[PDB]
RNA sequence: UCUGUUUACCAGGUCAGGUCCGGAAGGAAGCAGCCAAGGCAGA
RNA sequence: AGGACCGAACCGACUAAUGUUGAAAAAUUAGCGGAUGACUUGUGGCUGGGGGUGAAAGGCCAAUCAAACCGGGAGAUAGCU
RNA sequence: CGAAGGUGUGCUGUGAGGCAUGCUGGAGGUAUCAGAAGUGCGAAUGCUGACAUAAGUAACGAUAAAGCGGGUGAAAAGCCCGCUCGCCGGAAGACCAAGGGUUCCUGUCCAACGUUAAUCGGGGCAGGGUGAGUCGACCCCUAAGGCGAGGCCGAAAGGCGUAGUCGAUGGGAAACAGGUUAAUAUUCCUGUACUUGGUGUUACUGCGAAGGGGGGACGGAGAAGGCUAUGUUGGCCGGGCG
RNA sequence: UACGGUGCUGAAGCAACAAAUGCCCUGCUUCCAGGAAAAGCCUCUAAGCAUCAGGUAACAUCAAAUCGUACCCCAAACCG
């Protein structure tokens, strides 16, 4: 839903930038 | 108290403003003073 | 009016919460324009480009912000910030 | 280029320069929307406007 | 509230979906700003996060805040890895702590939205 | 001496995950979880 | 009717204390005078130093006035320290 | 294989001084006899910088006043949330002009700034934010006053002023209620309007100005009648039996 | 309901009284110290122009440019 793909979204990718 | 400075822009502006100083001899001779010192500003404006 | 001034009005889109709000609510574009720019050239300048219906510009200017680098006091440039209302049939097009 | 414009008449440049300016104006907006990888392209067609306005003006001139 | 009890079952359940290349194209607008290359090894590093929070004793993962050299040692030395990389694993971590309790505070929406994606000058990548 | 529960690495055993050696066959040091065990208690 | 009376805003500054390296380079607190007029206040203008302006105290002219301020003569002069 | 300079130590000259040398320093120094001097400092209420002293003293800006629970957090007397307490209320409230110029709103940070801490801020960094035919400015018109073609005057610069042309604090067309943002709204949205111009048609038609006349167009004091904003009570409607 | 709000629905919606320093009123009465200018605005015509032009009314139609607009203003943002 919205906070898996919240939860998904920004966990895989904010943890590929920083 | 009431000090000595209450600013006003018309006021600053007709008194020191470029224009003002341009009517006269003294005021091209003060702006040819400054552009002789060479300031960032000459005059008042805004 | 001739259209190679047309070309040089728009500058870019306006990104942002308000802008999106606007384009979604009330069917409105937000754009940065050249300085000098008015209302019946921008309104000619998007029906022009974007083919689509105008039907009011309403604008304002921005003052730039007053920043700091290094100690050193610089000034952000001014600009020109326009509401572009189209008429509700059109759907936008971005090109 | 240059040479290539200059052998052109006044006609195909006015065209030549509408080209351009809509190509340019189609650039900056990729380019404020973030959609632009290649910058060394503004630069491209920023300075060719000004190429062909410069012969424009020359056979105006004489 | 938010634990690397959580965070092991985030990771564990995020190793099972977990790929680069089905998450960098699910969106539009960090793949352009930030290299689409850059997102990751998944199964590597996803397999190497299970194993470091796997070297944990289980109030070392409920309170993450008392981990220290010595248990960094432990940790480092029970998965067969580097005392550098369990710190930067208990960085991600600690940037992870940072935006779900930033979500907790914070409507879903109004902490989404507000999201930065982030350069030094507006000159590209520098 | 039963039961309740406590003790990260630096007492023990199992040692998942992961990791070392090997092409492979397989071994191995051992983090966690569990049981001894040591704190403290119901008897 | 009134340079009338009592009295707030408003204008002012009579006494007392505090303050006196202040909360303030002239104030505060408690009282005091005028308060429909020779009143009071806003915006703008005018008068320039051997001059202004003064219900006149040598008062006032940017916290500087028995002759403003700034630059010049100028390194005035100093039988004085 | 260690110059100048810094720091010691030892020796030597009647004295200003000289020599040698341990550490420091890391690249310049200079015998001899001459030459030229910005040539020697403790004072000048000397000039600049640095560091003392009083002293961890005085002081922390209105004697309107705080208390507790929870949250956040490394750390909460001061921040957010809730609850009681207290102060202003012809203001310590709300809206402008002036003046300021981003201080507005969000996120984030706590070195410096904030007379203490500060997680907070009018502080730092990043982003957003100001939407007008009818609100103002512009614009039309003039006041005092200014500038002022020619002109009069004046050693030169310049002074005065005519026709003009500027100059608001004054005169000149027109929009209201409701809804909305984290931050604009008489501007955006909903509804309902209004004014001045341009072109067009149609019907009618003497139209024309820098000239003429009206209008615009004006004091103080007073009086008190008509009202409205507004408020109080009742009716009404919703809830309450504590 | 992400506990921040969003959506739907929506009663009554009157009367008496009091009442301004606001409005009627740039009025009215009185006094003497006798209380701006000019344009928009209405009308009269000269030069002129006359079936042109131009004026009046209704309907249609277009235009209304630009700049200010945040926030503070009995003040921690103005003058000290
Ligand atoms: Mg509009
Ligand atoms: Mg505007
Ligand atoms: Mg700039
Ligand atoms: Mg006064
Ligand atoms: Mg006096
Ligand atoms: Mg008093
Ligand atoms: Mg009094
Ligand atoms: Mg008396
Ligand atoms: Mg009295
Ligand atoms: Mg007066
Ligand atoms: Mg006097
Ligand atoms: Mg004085
Ligand atoms: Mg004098
Ligand atoms: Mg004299
Ligand atoms: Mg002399
Ligand atoms: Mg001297
Ligand atoms: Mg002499
Ligand atoms: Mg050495
Ligand atoms: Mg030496
Ligand atoms: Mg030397
Ligand atoms: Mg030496
Ligand atoms: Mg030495
Ligand atoms: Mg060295
Ligand atoms: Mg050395
Ligand atoms: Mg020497
Ligand atoms: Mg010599
Ligand atoms: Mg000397
Ligand atoms: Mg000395
Ligand atoms: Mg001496
Ligand atoms: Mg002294
Ligand atoms: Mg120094
Ligand atoms: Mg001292
Ligand atoms: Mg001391
Ligand atoms: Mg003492
Ligand atoms: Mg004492
Ligand atoms: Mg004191
Ligand atoms: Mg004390
Ligand atoms: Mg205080
Ligand atoms: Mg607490
Ligand atoms: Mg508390
Ligand atoms: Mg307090
Ligand atoms: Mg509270
Ligand atoms: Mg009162
Ligand atoms: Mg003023
Ligand atoms: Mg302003
Ligand atoms: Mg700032
Ligand atoms: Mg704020
Ligand atoms: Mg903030
Ligand atoms: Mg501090
Ligand atoms: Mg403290
Ligand atoms: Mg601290
Ligand atoms: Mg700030
Ligand atoms: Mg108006
Ligand atoms: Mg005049
Ligand atoms: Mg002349
Ligand atoms: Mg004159
Ligand atoms: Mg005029
Ligand atoms: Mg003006
Ligand atoms: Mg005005
Ligand atoms: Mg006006
Ligand atoms: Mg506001
Ligand atoms: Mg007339
Ligand atoms: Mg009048
Ligand atoms: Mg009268
Ligand atoms: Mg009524
Ligand atoms: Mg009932
Ligand atoms: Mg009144
Ligand atoms: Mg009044
Ligand atoms: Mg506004
Ligand atoms: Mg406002
Ligand atoms: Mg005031
Ligand atoms: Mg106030
Ligand atoms: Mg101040």
């Amino acid at each position: 839903m919205k906070q898996s793909t919240l939860a998904l979204l920004l966990l895989l990718l904010l943890l590929t930038p920083v | 108290m009431k000090r000595t400075f209450q600013p006003s822009v018309l006021k600053r502006n007709r008194s020191h403003g470029f224009r003002a100083r341009m009517a006269t001899k003294n005021g091209r001779q003060v702006l040819a003073r400054r552009r002789a010192k060479g300031r960032a500003r000459l005059t008042v404006s805004k | 009016i001739r259209e190679e001034r047309l070309l040089k009005v728009l500058r870019a889109p306006h990104v942002s919460e308000k802008a999106s709000t606007a384009m979604e609510k009330s069917n409105t574009i937000v754009l940065k324009v050249a300085k000098d720019a008015t209302k019946a050239e921008i309104k000619a300048a998007v029906q022009k480009l974007f083919e689509v219906e105008v039907e009011v510009v309403n604008t304002l200017v921005v003052k730039g912000k007053v920043k700091r680098h290094g100690q050193r006091i610089g000034r952000r440039s001014d600009w020109k910030k326009a509401y572009v209302t189209l008429k509700e049939g059109q759907n936008l097009d971005f090109v | 280029k240059a040479k290539e414009l200059r052998e052109k008449s006044v006609e195909e440049l006015n065209t030549e320069l509408l080209n351009l300016l809509r190509e340019q104006f189609n650039l900056r907006m990729q380019a404020a929307s973030g959609q632009l990888q290649q910058s060394h392209l503004l630069k491209q067609v920023r300075r060719d406007v000004a190429r062909v306005k410069t012969l424009l003006n020359e056979k105006a001139g004489a | 509230g938010f634990d690397l009890n959580d965070f092991l079952e985030q990771l564990r359940q995020m190793k099972n979906m977990g790929g680069x290349x089905x998450x960098x194209x699910x969106x539009x607008x960090x793949x352009x700003x930030x290299x689409x290359x850059x997102x990751x090894x998944d199964d590597k590093v996803l397999v190497r996060m299970e194993a470091i929070i796997n070297s944990m004793t289980m109030k070392e993962r409920a309170k993450p805040e008392i981990i220290k050299g010595s248990r960094k040692r432990r940790i480092a030395a029970g998965c067969g890895m580097q005392v550098q990389d369990v710190n930067r694993l208990l960085k991600q971590f600690d940037d992870m702590q940072r935006m779900m309790k930033k979500m907790k505070k914070g409507g879903x929406x109004x902490x989404x939205x507000x999201x930065x994606x982030x350069x030094x000058x507006x000159x590209x990548x520098x």
